[PDB]
């Protein structure tokens, strides 16, 4: 129940030219408009990846930061961790000792010991907090997309447009087909999946995408 | 054919004279002079110190 | 670096001949280049001084010859097609050409004209009905 | 004229300015 | 006279609204702009 549709939300930069003025007609993994996004009300079960996934979420407060990223749950793929703590966020990828009954004074460090044997920790350091996340990974590149945008009253998906400009790239070399998220009073978090479109962005003088049809 | 540039017009009307007008002989276009191979700055260096 | 002459660079993998000319538009942050309609290259950010340098295409046209006969004389005048040659003979190299076609490719006689150039013909200031028809309203004969 | 309104040049692509110019016309 | 004065004026005056007001009056022209446009558009676009 309360599931919600999305006015025209997750339209990202496809790439890093520069445009003035034009209507460019793309072909990538997009977001389609006004589709159905599962929202949920606590419960973080494990979600498949599906080739790319979206995430949008009201964050008042630093709750929910724990992507911990899965490949096949088994003993042959290294399953990354993107653990995101205020002071500085670190993406390590390594495989650590699952717990029997997972989880996670604020930040507790008994999840592992062993990190030795996983080497390049390569740390990539680049009401408010709509936390619109396009967690893309395909093709060996993880990239993630950010935008923080006021709103009038934490009531629902606002209506507009918000570009979806690049933050993090990251040379993982790894990929992820199920990817679930553990929490540290409801915290609402949307999850959306990108599956191939064709898009028509148009840009503005400034360069900034302005609208879209899908 | 490479003397003068009545000589290219002759040539390239194919004729030892020429009428009055204006005839299109060649094209003319401007070489590079060098290369200006530029990377940017190398801000990561192994710790030697 | 070199500015406002003819150069063939190589960006990062970004291969092509211009000139370096100063820009004014406004990239994004996350933005590297930059581009136009018929997907071709325009603007380049610089690397390491972070400024945006726009790209024009090195000078080319078409070249042809203005004569009023045989018979009549060898004189002849070049016009040189929609480029500007007010610059054309010092920057280029001239070596390999021979000095025949140095002495009419030169000299104290140059016209600029709103069709191009125009070497070997002098600008008067009367007007008559006119034979050759050059462009833009211009014309030239053997007086 | 301001009803009707109109450029680049590449690829050895070029474009002749017409021989009556619009004042003439 | 008088009369047909004063109608060829009335509608020398109004051929300039009936121009102005209408967007499509003068397009066999941009027809024409147009289409030389498309054509040069689509042959650089072959060499890619
Ligand atoms: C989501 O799915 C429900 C259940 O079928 C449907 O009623 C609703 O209109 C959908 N909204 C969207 C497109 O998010
Ligand atoms: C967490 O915060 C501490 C603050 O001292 C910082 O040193 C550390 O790098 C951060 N990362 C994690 C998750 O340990
Ligand atoms: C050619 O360029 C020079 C340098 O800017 C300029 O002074 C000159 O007027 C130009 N000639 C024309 C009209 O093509
Ligand atoms: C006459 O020709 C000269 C030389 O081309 C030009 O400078 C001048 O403006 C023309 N007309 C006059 C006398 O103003």
């Amino acid at each position: 129940p309360a599931y919600t549709n999305s006015f025209t939300r997750g339209v990202y930069y496809p790439d890093k030219v520069f445009r003035s003025s034009v209507l460019h007609s793309t072909q990538d993994l997009f977001l389609p408009f006004f589709s159905n996004v599962t929202w949920f009300h606590f419960d973080n079960p494990v979600l498949p990846f599906n080739d790319g996934v979206y995430f949008a979420s009201t964050e008042k407060s630093n709750i929910i930061r724990g992507w911990i990223f899965g490949t096949t749950l088994d003993s042959k793929t290294q399953s990354l961790l993107i653990v995101n703590n205020a002071t500085n966020v670190v993406i390590k990828v390594c495989e650590f000792q699952f717990c029997n009954d997972p989880f996670l004074m604020e930040s507790e460090f008994r999840v592992y010991s062993s990190a030795n044997n996983c080497t390049f920790e390569y740390v990539s350091q680049p009401f408010k907090n709509l936390r619109e996340f396009v967690f893309k990974n395909i093709d060996g590149y993880f990239k993630i997309y950010s935008k923080h945008t006021p709103i009038n009253l934490v009531r629902d998906l606002p209506q507009g447009f918000s570009a979806l400009e690049p933050l993090v790239d990251l040379p993982i070399g790894i990929n992820i087909t199920r990817f679930q998220t553990l929490l540290a009073g409801a915290a609402a978090y949307y999850v959306g999946y990108l599956q191939p479109r064709t898009f028509l962005l148009k840009y503005n003088e400034n360069g900034t995408i302005t609208d879209a049809v899908d | 054919c490479a003397l003068d540039p009545l000589s290219e017009t002759k040539c390239t009307l194919k004729s030892f004279t020429v009428e009055k007008g204006i005839y299109q002989t060649s094209n003319f276009r401007v070489q590079p002079t060098e290369s200006i191979v530029r990377f940017p700055n190398i801000t990561n260096l192994c710790p030697f110190g | 670096l070199v500015k406002n002459k003819c150069v063939n660079f190589n960006f990062n993998g970004l291969t092509g001949t211009g000139v370096l000319t100063e820009s004014n538009k406004k990239f994004l942050p996350f933005q590297q280049f930059g581009r136009d309609i018929a997907d071709t290259t325009d603007a380049v950010r610089d690397p390491q001084t972070l400024e945006i340098l726009d790209i024009t295409p090195c000078s080319f046209g078409g070249v042809s010859v203005i004569t009023p006969g045989t018979n009549t004389s060898n004189q002849v005048a070049v016009l040189y097609q929609d480029v500007n040659c007010t610059e054309v003979p010092v920057a280029i190299h001239a070596d390999q050409l021979t000095p025949t076609w140095r002495v009419y490719s030169t000299g104290s006689n140059v016209f600029q004209t709103r069709a191009g150039c125009l070497i070997g013909a002098e600008h008067v200031n009367n007007s008559y009905e006119c034979d050759i028809p050059i462009g833009a309203g211009i014309c030239a004969s053997y007086q | 004229f301001n009803k009707v309104t109109l450029a680049q040049k590449f690829n050895g692509l070029t474009v002749l300015p017409p021989l009556l110019t619009d004042e003439m016309i | 006279q008088k009369l047909i004065a004063n109608q060829f004026n009335s509608a020398i005056g109004k051929i300039q609204d009936s121009l102005s007001s209408t967007p499509s009056a003068l397009g066999k022209l941009q027809d024409v702009v147009n289409q030389n446009a498309q054509a040069l558009n689509t042959l650089v676009k072959q060499l890619s």
